[PDB]
């Protein structure tokens, strides 16, 4: 059902999209 | 945590939701 590990980029996407203008804390490189 | 969360598992939403500044 939609349930797959998040890695790479696919999960900033979904971080920038919860968050909205503000920003999230999510850049381990 | 995001990439343990997201990464070693599957992240819905309301979890990056406490991520958000």
């Amino acid at each position: 059902e939609v349930n797959q590990h998040l890695c790479g980029s696919e999960l900033v996407e979904a971080l920038e999209l919860v968050c909205g203008e503000r920003g999230f804390f999510y850049e381990p490189k | 945590g995001i990439v343990e969360q997201c990464c070693h598992s599957i992240c819905s939403l309301y979890q990056l939701e406490n991520y958000c500044n």
